């Protein structure tokens, strides 16, 4: 969620 | 009896196999997507374990000639882990060292950004990305500041090059961490074989890009981002  | 294993990212492994039908030997090679540059010299089972700068000059009846590079410069698998980028951080990779370079972004303080050397047409890997192997547990549940180079690989893995090795001064063996993001990108993520860093991601370009072009790609945060990111969203979908 916190990575592209 | 000469073979080609071809990946779907364009490179290959190509050499003649053991008794044991296996990529076993001191004259075996990598190919990368140029299908002109390559990395010769010992491998086990397609691992290198000592490879080469060569350049694949001609091929007969599946037969490559391959000649080295002037150098002394050798690579192997060096596969990372979550603590361990690389083997040699200051190594950089020559295929990528040939096509991209970091310097002041175009866009407007987003810091370093990453530069294409020549022109190329659609569908070219110019970088890639390399980094520490973590889980998104551990990605997720931190602040939005120590993901400014967090990159998912699949379902398990997720790509970071950590502090300090977002500088280039402390780390260059891969460059795709630098390439800034554009709701309007030249290149988008791909996934790619490395013989030296194993399954990672790539950055390939969508269309034709110029010498000196900046390379950009779409971060896809879902729409959970940082600020600079919400802003020119907001800025993208006006004007
Ligand atoms: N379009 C943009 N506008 C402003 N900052 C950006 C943009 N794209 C990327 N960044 C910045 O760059 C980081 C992502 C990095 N993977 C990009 C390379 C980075 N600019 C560097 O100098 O190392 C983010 O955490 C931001 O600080």
């Amino acid at each position: 969620k916190r990575s592209k | 009896g000469v073979c080609w294993i071809y990946y779907p990212d364009g490179g290959s492994l190509v050499g003649e196999v053991n008794e044991d039908g296996e990529m076993t030997g001191e004259k075996i090679a990598y190919v990368y997507p140029d299908e002109r540059t390559a990395l010769y010299g010992k491998f086990i089972d397609g691992e290198m374990i000592e490879g080469k700068l060569a350049t694949l000059m001609s091929t007969e009846e599946g037969r490559p000639h391959f000649e080295l590079m002037p150098g002394n410069s050798v690579y192997h698998f060096d596969k990372s882990t979550s603590s361990c980028i690389s083997t040699n951080a200051l190594l950089p990779d020559p295929y990528e060292s040939e096509r991209v370079y970091v310097a002041e972004s175009l866009i407007s303080s987003a810091g370093e950004g990453l530069f294409s050397k020549v022109a190329v047409g659609p569908n070219t890997v110019m970088s890639f990305y390399n980094g520490v192997r973590i889980t998104h547990q551990e990605v997720d549940s931190r602040d939005w500041a120590l993901n400014g180079n967090t990159l998912s690989l699949d379902e398990e893995t997720v790509i970071d090059v950590p502090e300090p090795y977002n500088h280039v001064s402390k780390y260059c063996a891969s460059l795709g961490h630098k390439a800034n993001h554009s709701f309007t990108p030249n290149c988008i993520y791909d996934m790619f074989v490395h013989p030296r860093f194993g399954p990672i991601k790539c950055i390939r370009t969508l269309r034709a890009v110029e010498a000196d072009e900046e390379l950009t790609v779409a971060y896809g945060y879902d729409h959970e981002a940082p600020e600079w990111y919400q802003v020119e969203l907001k800025a993208f979908q006006a004007t």
